[PDB]
């Protein structure tokens, strides 16, 4: 039966439309042109009434009176003023709280198909891609490790209102990608001229070396921009009148960002997430649980991004079954080298122009096997402290209200300090759900790319020791090029085809395939999609390309 | 269809003329796609004219450097644009086509 709230709103939105266009002009009109709290509470109202409106009735009203386009073109005016904000002295934050308002309603308006269809026309992104307080990116000062000014709590660090800035913007990006199936290409060309835009920003967030739970949260919604509108599809169906020099500058700044992403497999992939998690727990035991379970989060949203990423290149470069991209190389090395105690070997950064091995995807899939089991318990606890949180231990109960509270939780009621466990109970039984969810695709797609690249390695790389040297002799000799001149017009960029891979590369990837895929690992995906998967529609995928890896493997080839 | 002779230089300008990269006010294309697609079509012309493929006409000549923008022949055909600031859009369309607001005084000028 109908639940009471959602009969409650059905005929409150029935009195709202008996009010029709009049109460519509009002709200728009406060929204664009009012002041500056009233323009607030107005985009908070329009965000709230679009948010229950089924029958799209607001959204057609702000799109054709054209309020939906007068609030994206003053997104130019706010640019201005915003950068002002990123000041170590700023004005008035109000300027920030009309933004934050402004975005959270096109972001709200940018999960309905035909909102996102509307903000594309309306030129959302390219407003966003004309905005340079997105370059403004301020230099975190490396010397604040020594101590003694207490920031004053009430002004929010100049990087932190970047991200207040930032963060919404690609939020509505990734949301437009996600909601626009039926014009996909046209919604990536946009955001793709956004990412070009504001190219030096999007490149120094992929090669941010910081841990900072923000850094995190920017290089997740990166990613999975990224992996969503750097579709190779994208540039030969863009029909806009572009001059050939400026699709090379375009290819140009794709083929660098996904470089970057891939490189980021390496970083939070492996044994190095650990250590980053480490480093933290020694500066502040009261404020540190919340933000490592948000880390932790970001972290496996950015290896499911970029993993997705490398399906979705691996999925449209293949109409026929001989022509795989390769996007890791056949050494399996790395993922034997890292199960070793040892802490004392010197970072080998590897460089950012070398291709990930394939070693990091088996890595990923062991280390997201076991997350999901220790996340899947933890779950489980939790949903069991949900059921009986009148009956846990007092200092349990004060532990969980001092993680929403840090000030004044002696001095509250039983009753708010029940209700504030429940809600941390809930926000950590909801972020338990989405790693689980997060592992089962990084495990699934792993899984995919895995069998994909021994498909390929195994059965369609031809090795280069493979016939035959019969004739032409001619000799000479040594020397030297210094300078000189002339033009030949004809490089076809599709050079990225030599990687030669040896006959001793391959027999090496079948013997490490083998063990590295060994019968426990097989044994623990099974019985994870024996738990997970049993509540969720997919029967049989993991199982599937575990019978398909294990076929491949046991092939020695004749 | 008149010049049987010139039948094959006009088949080279009428696809040069086709493949002219043009901006479109609701296209997804970004101004860097279409500059890097002008820029090789401005190649594609300069070749042909390198090659003199069009030096049996000065009339196709002439028409294939006012399509690589060239300032002595834009003047030599001044009294076909009578005006200044016909002769300034010819110069942004041919030389400049992603010219900027802040920078229309200077090439007006």
């Amino acid at each position: 039966p109908e639940d009471v709230f959602s009969k409650l709103q059905r005929d409150n939105l029935s009195i709202f439309e008996s009010y029709g266009t009049a109460l519509m002009e009002v709200v728009c009109r406060d929204a664009c042109d009012g002041h500056d709290i009233g323009r607030m509470l107005a985009l908070a109202l329009l965000d709230r009434i679009v948010s229950v409106d089924r029958q799209q009735q607001w959204l057609l009203y702000l799109s054709n009176s054209g309020y939906l386009k007068v609030l994206v073109d003053s997104l130019a005016e706010d640019d201005v003023v915003l950068r002002n904000l990123l000041t170590p002295q700023p004005p008035l934050l109000k300027a920030l709280y009309i933004y934050e308002s402004k975005m959270a309603f096109l972001t709200r308006v940018a999960k309905s198909s035909q909102g996102a269809i509307e903000l594309l026309r309306s030129g959302v992104i390219v407003r966003l891609a004309q905005c340079q307080v997105y370059d403004m990116r301020p230099e975190t000062d490396p010397h604040g490790v020594f101590g003694m000014r207490e920031t004053p709590v009430f002004i929010p660090a100049p990087v932190e209102r970047y991200r207040q800035i930032l963060l919404p913007a690609l939020q509505i990006c990734q949301l437009i990608l996600t909601s626009s199936t039926a014009q996909h290409l046209q919604a990536a060309g946009q955001v793709l001229q956004f990412l070009v835009a504001h190219s030096d920003t999007i490149q120094a967030i992929l090669r941010s070396q910081e841990g900072s739970l923000g850094s995190l949260q920017e290089l997740a919604l990166l990613t999975g921009i990224i992996s969503k509108a750097a579709l190779p599809g994208v540039l030969n169906e863009l029909d806009i009148g572009l001059n050939d020099g400026s699709m090379m500058e375009l290819q140009g700044h794709i083929g660098r960002f996904q470089r970057q992403c891939l490189a980021l497999l390496n970083r939070f992939g492996g044994s190095d997430r650990l250590r980053q998690l480490s480093l933290q727990d020694d500066s502040s035991r009261l404020d540190g649980v919340s933000k490592k379970d948000d880390m932790e989060l970001a972290m496996q949203q950015i290896c499911s991004n970029v993993m997705e990423y490398c399906q979705a290149l691996m999925i449209q470069n293949s109409p026929s079954f001989q022509q795989t991209v390769c996007l890791f190389t056949p050494s399996l090395k790395e993922s034997a080298s890292r199960d070793g105690t040892r802490q004392d070997s010197q970072v080998s950064i590897l460089p950012s122009w070398r291709l990930p091995s394939l070693g990091v995807v088996i890595h990923l899939l062991k280390q997201s096997a076991n997350n999901f089991f220790t996340y899947y318990d933890i779950h489980r606890q939790s949903v069991g402290k949900l059921q009986n949180v009148e009956q846990l231990p007092p200092d349990e109960i004060k532990e969980l209200c001092q993680s929403e509270m840090p000030v004044g939780a002696d001095k509250i009621s039983t009753t708010q300090k029940y209700g504030l466990a429940r809600r941390r109970l809930v926000k950590l039984i909801n972020s338990r759900a989405k790693l689980l969810s997060l592992c089962s695709y990084i495990i699934e797609t792993c899984l995919y790319i895995l069998w994909r690249h021994l498909e390929y390695y195994l059965l369609h790389c031809t090795t280069s020791d493979s016939q035959d040297p019969v004739f032409s002799n001619m000799t000479f000799g040594n020397r030297r090029f210094q300078d000189t001149f002339n033009t030949d017009p004809n490089m076809d960029p599709r050079n990225l085809r030599q990687n030669k891979v040896s006959q001793q590369d391959v027999d090496t990837l079948l013997r490490e395939g083998a063990n590295s895929f060994g019968e426990s690992l097989q044994k623990r995906l099974l019985d994870i999609e024996s738990l997970y998967c049993k509540v969720r529609s997919r029967h049989s995928f993991i199982q599937a390309l575990v019978r398909r890896i294990r076929g491949l493997l046991r092939v020695s080839r004749v | 269809s008149t010049s049987a002779s010139a039948r094959s230089m006009c088949r080279v300008l009428d696809d040069l003329l086709k493949k002219m990269p043009m901006l479109h006010t609701g296209g997804t294309q970004t101004l860097t796609e279409f500059e890097l697609k002008w820029q090789h079509w401005r190649e594609e012309c300069e070749r042909h004219l390198q090659n003199g493929t069009f030096s049996s006409n000065v009339h196709m000549e002439a028409v294939c450097r006012v399509l690589l923008g060239d300032e002595e022949v834009l003047l030599e055909k001044r009294d076909l644009m009578t005006t200044w600031y016909h002769f300034l859009v010819s110069r942004l369309l041919f030389k400049h086509p992603t010219v900027k607001p802040t920078e229309l005084h200077f090439y007006a000028q």
